[PDB]
């Protein structure tokens, strides 16, 4: 059957207004002043191969759809390639919007496991894409050094790195346990 | 202590933005009193001399911005003018934040509320004179 | 003239040969690259920008803060770190508030945030503390190829903060590359994003593949004999994505891909070792 | 100084906030008032009848109002004393309104008593005041109307049949502006030349209109109904008096240059008569291209070719100005999306127009600029040029959605079989019969309409054209090709208008358009008086709009001059001969040269004088003083203000 | 005159040659008739320098001025006790946010002491006769049963009148007496006693001193010959009672723009306030719907109104500054926001203010128990059908001509547009002119426009 | 994953003239000058429980969207109730 009573109409039950309050105080005010002319999707190289509208996004925004926003996977398919803030016609940071409705997002329990095992790595060796034993033999080759001179070859940098990932919470948000070092 | 504060405003801009800043209806202090002339060209360091011993707390001038005077140079001579007040001023021990000068647009009405409220908030500051 | 020399991750950690070119290069142009070191991830704004945006700030803040203890600017050859950096970098700046609240989280570090130093690009430093006429005193081998630039989407967007160059029809790359006796060959797209960008390639490799596979048909339509990036984020994207792209379609294009400073180094007659081409997935 | 003060309520503007009882009884009692009074509505008819009847019976000489601002409502209480007998400048008013009513809402206490402080200060400088007659000034019954196109066209006309002489200087060789550049005209579809020129023919025959073409103004000074304007008449190197406009010397020519009425897609030669209905019709050489080969002076029978004429100057006096100086179109080549100037076969919206016209460069065939032949698919884009932050033009340019439309109507019926799309955000068919066109645009043309603004435009090998733009309604992304595109550039300002309008003193809008006086009931004055705004000059319109902003401006003008005199204000430097020592420390002070020196004097004159009062301030033994400002007046104020 | 380019070559494209031979036989007919003519002198007729204006809106006071000011001796007549038309009744105005009384009641005071002018308020043109410079006017003075020389307008009459009447002034939402001044501002400020509501108790008489009530009064008839005539009759604001599913005049909390205009008003029926009809209190939220009576076929109102989208989001704006909490969200096919400063404005209305633009024309207004209402609409930019709940629906009413049109039409002798308004001599290049000689039209007479627009016409 | 290279972008290849010529030739002509303004959505009651939408029915056959339209299940939740037609401010 075609019938759902819940996704073909929109209520008040549906609108979170505080959503769009933080989401303007936190620097996605010019949200607000979006005329919808679509410019930022025909600009947009994902909408063109995905679901993923971002004028839509930004009209969700302002309405304030909070849960159609944060729990829907095509939010995740903007590559920041920037196309469409440089043309919007009213100026709006389309960027800062997304970015900002994904922090929401990943405060509700949406995030990807590959995204995790990226803050994992940065947790663990400070670095998103850690050096391998290959590259490791090659850097030596060339008469570089085996390790760069990164929180790779300086443990009281990693430490450092970590007391920040701990002040901020970043641990907690992606699920990392300190004592076995697994997510 | 509420301070006696006197101001001089040019017809064409600055007395228009005060007239802009009441007609937007933008509050502010209501401890200045506005006297109209033609142009900033027409105040002295007499007036304002006058005004702070005859017992005021502050003064305040407005003029059209630079280049948009009606008559089309005054604002450049008061300028001159309100530079050797602030020279003058201090060696009768009256402190130079407590003669303000300003360009006012006639469009520009809040920029009038915004300098008569932090205008007033130095001169109370400062306490009497 | 010193500069403080942020690596990032993937071209320390899987293109060596880039590093060692880059060093090379301006060790020739008489510019001192004083190592930041402890430096970490940027961190990659794809991930940690999307996920939190105040840890993404901090840890950029703390590799900031690292160079300002050496009074240097930092330059990245990575259009990924220097968009993490440069806006960190304006967003401390003009922001007291923000300002505050990352040095409070940096002091348990026993650092702190002061907005001293200025990030800046490869290519931009190049470009205008070089100049083109220095660069072109030092090539001895000009070279024979027809490359697609590919500019990437954080080099020169957003411009309204960087305003380094107009991103709808740059020319700053095109000139660096022509210097050295390659074409500049203008393909459809030429402006697209690789597809990386954004966490989109550790999120759905399907999608930023197909980023990748227009941007390579387009780029074969126009003859090209390889890829010239300022962007190791894109030059993963293109090395590995040819290889995945391959395995998934069957689908050849064998475009060998380059970064910039590579291909400076081609034309200055440096070591080919010294490249380090072992570590491209491509054969070059 | 017998001293009456009327407290205005203005309904509760005043009185809500302010009390008039406390207020009038303080006036009251003031030193040498001898009479106060509050009324609801002082500047209507019954408060005006009430101040007139108190000056005839109590015998008032000094009027103190406290209202709203003067530069409000000081004229009408000048004229309400006058018309009871008293003079004009023995009258005061006090702020309340602006200056303390409206602003300290939240202290009703301070604002009483700033209202009484206020009033203390008119009162003072009420009493010190005296009476000064003003000196009347001779209003020329003379025009001069600034652009002829259709707003110039139809104010000079306008002008001419009331019987005032009229001067119209036009830029271009020849009248008609943009309109006769049109081939028809929404949203009746109607010839434009037909209608327009019958009355360029009207203007060049006019026994009260002197036509100057090909010239500019230099040069205004002065004021209303006393202009002096120095206009430059460039150098033709045709005789007017002596050219027919045959065409001859534009057959013999060799050179080929750009027609501008053409707009860039139009050739002719270095002599060249920009089109058949020009008035006057007369040829012109443009020595940028003459290589002075003297055929044209050889095939000439008329002996009108002079290829060592020179520029000449013209002075005129006037009385009023009208500036009708019209627009430019957006150039888009700054929008590099889109590829204008790049891509062959991307147009804008005024090269269709010259393109569909008959009489233009291709006779009236909408052909590629690629390869000569009809295009089968045609794309509009809207509001290029316009409603776009990103560079830096906030405004709707008004008339682009029509003409696009009205366009495209053209081309279907001329090539039944094109494709016809318009990329739209809003459709703005406001004007009348302007929905009924655009619903006739679908009906009957069969037209098609996307909303969505275009991200892109990509010109193919092939040289056809993909317009990228997400479909709003479908809500997806939409790659069409076409093997034209047509960009709906906006309006702006035209080329030299900064220097015009500092030549004649005005002020822009924030579009960078001319400013009217009031935006709502003076849309064609200027604050300058005796000068007005006709047409596009005041801003993006379409052509009745510009017509009746004409018939107005010149209705405007023409009061003045009808009148034949106008008012000088005596406020102004007079100097103490017997005080003032020839120290001539004030005459350079003075912007207009108004003081010089006589018998070791200084002396004002009244005519260069606008009473600023810097010459005054300036003088240090107060030999000179300010009429109305004098310096004991503002002494009292500020004595006031503090005690 | 031969007639060989509209009758015969642009008809006859496809047979060159019988357009040839088509062109001959006409002018063959042409100079047969040209061979008897014969000289014919025309008489000349003088043109008398008077003008009558009819309307006092702000385009019959700007028409009026002019002329005057111009030396010509004008007439007004203004069938409302007092001039000012819709102006007078707006408080502020777009793009600006100025209060319109303020800019008018000066204009209003001129007309009524200008030399020139000779105002007939509470009138009405009954009869037209002849031609330019050669009009006689019959109008007819209703009697107000107030002395116009006598009554000062104090308005003690006002005071102690018994009965009360709704004020054409309010819209239907104000009240006043059966003697009252339409507005403080009035021009002339003077009493009207409608014969409808007064019951002749006397009391108005008994309390006003200057004697100024006749109830005994008659209609006046006024002959005048002019030169010249300007309608600048204006409009009226469209009813939506017959737009059923909007429940106008049916759910209690609809209202319509010019109804919201008086409210809002600080000398309004309400002191300014925007209060629910239902009881009393503010709105909380607040919807406002386009294009109501305007481009709908369904109507027979094909047509824009060209002002409604402007002062729909003005007067958003003032709800919101009035009352910063509120939530107000418009309703809208096109945003016509395209005179000087008005893209700006809208622009301001979202960045400033913070109102909702919800592009879809609502299906539905559902009345609930507790006298909310829902919206039902799509939004059509989000694809999906919403049901939103406001305390306050604001109906963007278009204009439409006035009661009466077709009566002063009929009597002047002029043609109307296919809108309704009347029809100008032509469309591009005569305005303000009619085929009819010596009868021209101003501001909303000509059709839907906005102040500035009425204006220049009326000067024109 | 997201990625879907057709269902995501309208070019020429998904565009049938034929079809809104002949469906204009049958009676349903007036659909050319339909300007969407979804009064018909609002007063669909299908469109309130279904993906229906009847607006873009409209909007597609005036594209000529040929295989979108007739493979579409949601054509058939329409119960020809007539609410949208009563109320079309195009009378479509
Ligand atoms: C493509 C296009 C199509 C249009 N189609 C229509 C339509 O169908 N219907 C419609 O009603 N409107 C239409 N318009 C709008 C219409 O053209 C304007 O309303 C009208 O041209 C304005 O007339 P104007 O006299 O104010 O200005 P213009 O027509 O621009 O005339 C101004 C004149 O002033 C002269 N001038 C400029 N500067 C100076 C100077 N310094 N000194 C002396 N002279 C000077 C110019 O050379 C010109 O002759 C269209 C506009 C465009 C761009
Ligand atoms: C709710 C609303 C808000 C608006 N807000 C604005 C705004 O903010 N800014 C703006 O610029 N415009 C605004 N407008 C439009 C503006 O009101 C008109 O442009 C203007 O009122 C037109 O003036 P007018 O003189 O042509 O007509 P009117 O104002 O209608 O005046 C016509 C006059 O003619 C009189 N009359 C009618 N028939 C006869 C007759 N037979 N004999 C004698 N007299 C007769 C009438 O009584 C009236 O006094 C608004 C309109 C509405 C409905
Ligand atoms: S381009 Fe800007 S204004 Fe247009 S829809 Fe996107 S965000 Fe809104
Ligand atoms: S930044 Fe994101 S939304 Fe904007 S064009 Fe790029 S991928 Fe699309
Ligand atoms: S005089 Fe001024 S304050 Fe008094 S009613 Fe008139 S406008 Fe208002
Ligand atoms: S210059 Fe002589 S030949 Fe040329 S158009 Fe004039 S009259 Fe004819
Ligand atoms: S003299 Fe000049 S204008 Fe005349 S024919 Fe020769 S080139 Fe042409
Ligand atoms: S009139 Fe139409 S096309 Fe022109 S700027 Fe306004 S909305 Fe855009
Ligand atoms: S400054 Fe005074 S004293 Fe000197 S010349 Fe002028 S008026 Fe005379
Ligand atoms: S008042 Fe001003 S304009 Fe007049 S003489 Fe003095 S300086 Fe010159
Ligand atoms: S009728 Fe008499 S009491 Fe009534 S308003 Fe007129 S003068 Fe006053
Ligand atoms: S006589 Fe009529 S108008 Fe007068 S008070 Fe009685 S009811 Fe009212
Ligand atoms: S102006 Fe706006 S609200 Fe009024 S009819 Fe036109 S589109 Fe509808
Ligand atoms: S109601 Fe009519 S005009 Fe509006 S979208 Fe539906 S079919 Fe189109
Ligand atoms: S007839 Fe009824 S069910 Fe069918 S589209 Fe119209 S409103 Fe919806
Ligand atoms: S007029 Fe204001 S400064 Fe000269």
């Amino acid at each position: 059957t075609l019938l759902q009573r819940e996704e073909n109409i929109i209520r008040k039950g549906n609108i979170d207004k505080e959503f769009s309050e933080k989401i303007k105080a936190a620097g996605g005010d010019s949200l607000e002043y979006c005329f919808q002319c679509g410019t930022c999707t025909g600009s947009c190289p994902s909408g063109r191969r995905t679901p993923y509208r971002v004028r839509q996004i930004i009209r969700k925004a302002n309405v304030g759809l909070k849960d159609e926003i944060i729990s829907d996977p095509t939010l995740w398919m903007c590559t920041t390639c920037y196309s469409c803030q440089e043309r919007c016609p009213r100026k709006v940071k389309i960027v800062d919007v997304v970015k900002l409705a994904r922090n929401e997002a990943a405060k509700a329990g949406f995030m990807a496991p590959a995204h995790k095992a990226v803050g994992s790595f940065v947790i663990k060796t400070g670095h998103g894409v850690p050096i391998n034993d290959a590259t490791m033999e090659l850097r030596k080759a060339v008469g570089l050094g085996e390790l760069p001179p990164t929180t790779h070859q300086f443990p009281e940098a990693l430490e450092e790195v970590q007391k920040i990932i701990k002040a901020t919470g970043f641990d907690q948000l992606i699920g990392y346990n300190w004592e076995t070092g697994e997510l | 202590f509420e301070p006696k504060i006197v101001g001089f405003c040019c017809n064409w801009c600055s007395y228009g933005g005060a007239d802009t800043a009441g007609t937007a209806r933008m509050q502010y202090p209501p401890n200045v009193r506005i006297i109209r002339v033609m142009c900033s060209g027409r105040v002295n360091a007499s007036m304002i001399l006058k005004a702070f011993s005859e017992g005021a707390d502050g003064v305040f001038v407005g003029g059209c911005h630079i280049g948009d005077c009606h008559y089309d140079s005054g604002n450049y001579k008061w300028k001159r003018r309100a530079r050797f007040i602030e020279d003058i001023l201090p060696e009768f021990g009256i402190d130079k934040e407590r003669f303000r000068w300003e360009w006012i647009s006639a469009s520009e009405g809040e920029k009038f509320q915004k300098t008569m409220q932090e205008f007033y908030e130095t001169v109370k500051y400062l306490g009497p004179l | 003239m010193e500069i403080a020399y942020f690596l990032g991750c993937i071209m320390n950690n899987r293109y060596p040969g880039i590093e060692k070119a880059t060093r090379v290069l301006f060790d020739k142009l008489g510019i001192e690259l004083k190592d930041m070191e402890g430096a970490s991830c940027c961190p990659a704004p794809g991930v940690f920008g999307s996920f939190d945006k105040t840890t993404w700030a901090a840890i950029a803040a703390r590799n900031i803060t690292i160079a300002e203890d050496m009074g240097a600017d930092i330059m990245t050859e990575c259009n990924g770190c220097f968009g993490s950096l440069f806006e960190t970098n304006h967003l401390l700046k003009e922001d007291e508030e923000m300002k505050a609240k990352i040095n409070e989280i940096l002091k348990e570090t026993g650092r702190e945030y002061k907005g001293e130093v200025n990030v800046r690009h490869f290519a931009e430093v190049l470009y205008n503390d070089v100049g083109l006429d220095k660069l072109s005193e030092l090539v001895e081998k000009p070279l024979n190829l027809n490359v697609a630039v590919h500019y990437g989407c954080h080099f020169l967007k957003p411009s309204d903060e960087i305003n380094i160059d107009n991103p709808e029809r740059p020319t700053i790359l095109d000139e660096i590359v022509e210097v050295t006796g390659a074409k500049s060959v203008e393909y459809k797209d030429k402006m697209m994003c690789c597809g990386a960008g954004g966490g989109v390639r550790s999120r759905d490799l399907d999608v930023a593949l197909d980023f990748t596979r227009e941007k390579l048909t387009n780029m074969k339509e126009a003859g090209v004999d390889a890829i010239v990036n300022v962007c190791p984020f894109c030059h993963l994207q293109f090395d590995v994505g040819q290889m995945e792209i391959k395995d998934k379609f069957g689908e050849e294009f064998d475009i060998p891909v380059l970064h910039l400073a590579q291909l400076l180094g081609l034309a200055m007659g440096l070591p080919k070792e010294d490249l380090v081409v072992d570590a491209h997935q491509v054969c070059v | 100084p017998k001293i009456g003060v009327y407290v205005c309520h203005c309904g509760v503007n005043i009185g809500g906030v302010v009390d008039v009882e406390a207020v009038r009884d303080y006036a009251a009692k003031l030193p040498n008032v001898v009479i106060a009074k509050d009324y609801k509505y002082y500047c209507s008819d019954p408060g005006q009848l009430e101040i007139q009847k108190d000056i005839k019976e109590l015998g008032i000489n000094r009027v103190v109002v406290a209202a709203c601002s003067p530069r409000l409502h000081e004229p009408t209480f000048r004229r309400c004393v006058e018309e009871a007998g008293l003079n004009q400048f023995l009258f005061e008013f006090a702020n309340i309104r602006e200056h303390d009513s409206w602003v300290h809402m939240d202290n009703p206490e301070g604002a009483t008593e700033k209202a009484k402080d206020l009033v203390r200060m008119a009162v003072a400088k009420a009493r010190l005041l005296e009476p000064l007659e003003a000196s009347k000034v001779s209003v020329d019954d003379k025009a001069l109307v600034i652009g002829g196109g259709v707003a110039g066209i139809q104010a000079a006309l306008d002008l001419a049949d009331m019987g005032f002489k009229t001067y119209m200087v036009e830029k271009r060789p020849s009248i008609s502006g943009r309109m006769g550049q049109l081939d028809k005209t929404f949203p009746t579809l109607d010839c434009s030349m037909c209608i327009l020129a019958p009355k360029m023919v009207d203007v060049g025959k006019h026994d009260n209109i002197e036509l100057i073409t090909y010239a500019e103004v230099k040069e205004v000074d002065g004021y209303i109904g006393n202009f002096k304007v120095k206009i430059e008449k460039k150098p033709r190197y045709i005789d007017e008096e002596l050219c027919t406009g045959c065409g001859s010397c534009v057959e013999v020519c060799p050179i080929e240059m750009p027609n501008y009425f053409d707009e860039g897609i139009g050739m002719t030669k270095a002599v060249y008569i920009p089109f058949p209905q020009a008035v006057p019709l007369c040829a012109t050489i443009d020595k940028d291209y003459c290589i002075e080969c003297m055929l044209c002076d050889e095939v000439c029978e008329r002996g009108a070719v002079k290829h060592d004429q020179e520029p000449e100057e013209i002075e005129i006096e006037v009385g009023t100005i009208i500036v009708a100086t019209g627009y430019d179109a957006y150039d888009p080549t700054e929008k590099l999306e889109y590829g204008y100037g790049r891509h062959t076969n991307v147009i804008t919206g005024l090269e269709l127009e010259r393109m569909i016209n008959a009489s233009g460069p291709t006779d009236g065939k909408v052909l590629k600029p690629s390869d000569g032949e009809k295009p089968k698919r045609v794309a509009f884009i809207h509001c290029v040029g316009s409603r776009d932050e990103q560079i830096g033009k906030p405004y709707c340019s008004r008339v682009c959605c029509m003409y696009i439309m009205k366009n495209a109507q053209l081309i279907k019926d001329k090539m039944p079989d094109t494709e016809v799309t318009l990329y739209y955000m809003d459709i703005r068919a406001f004007g009348k019969g302007f929905e009924e066109f655009y619903k006739r645009s679908q009906e009957k043309y069969g037209i098609k309409f996307i909303r969505g603004r275009p991200a892109e435009v990509i010109e193919n090998p092939d040289l056809t054209l993909t317009v990228r733009s997400e479909d709003t309604l479908l809500g997806k992304v939409t790659e069409y090709d076409y093997d034209m595109v047509v960009l709906g550039v906006g309006l702006v300002p035209p080329e030299g208008a900064e220097t015009l309008r500092q030549t004649i003193g005005l002020s822009k809008s924030a579009d960078g358009f001319l400013m009217e006086a009031h935006p709502k009931l003076r849309p064609v004055d200027t604050l300058t008086d005796g000068v007005y705004l006709a047409g596009v000059a005041q801003g993006p319109k379409d052509i009745p709009d510009a017509v009746a902003q004409a018939s107005g401006a010149a209705a405007r003008a023409a009061i003045p001059m009808v009148k034949g005199e106008v008012e000088i204000e005596p406020i102004i430097a007079v100097t103490d001969s017997d005080v003032c020592g020839g120290c001539e420390v004030c005459i350079e002070l003075c912007p207009f040269g108004a003081i010089s020196i006589e018998e070791g004097h200084a002396n004002v004159n009244v005519a260069l004088c606008k009473g600023c009062g810097t010459c005054v301030a300036a003088c240090p033994s107060g030999a000179m003083d300010q009429q109305h400002f004098k310096t004991e007046q503002i002494m009292a104020q500020i004595e006031a203000a503090l005690n």
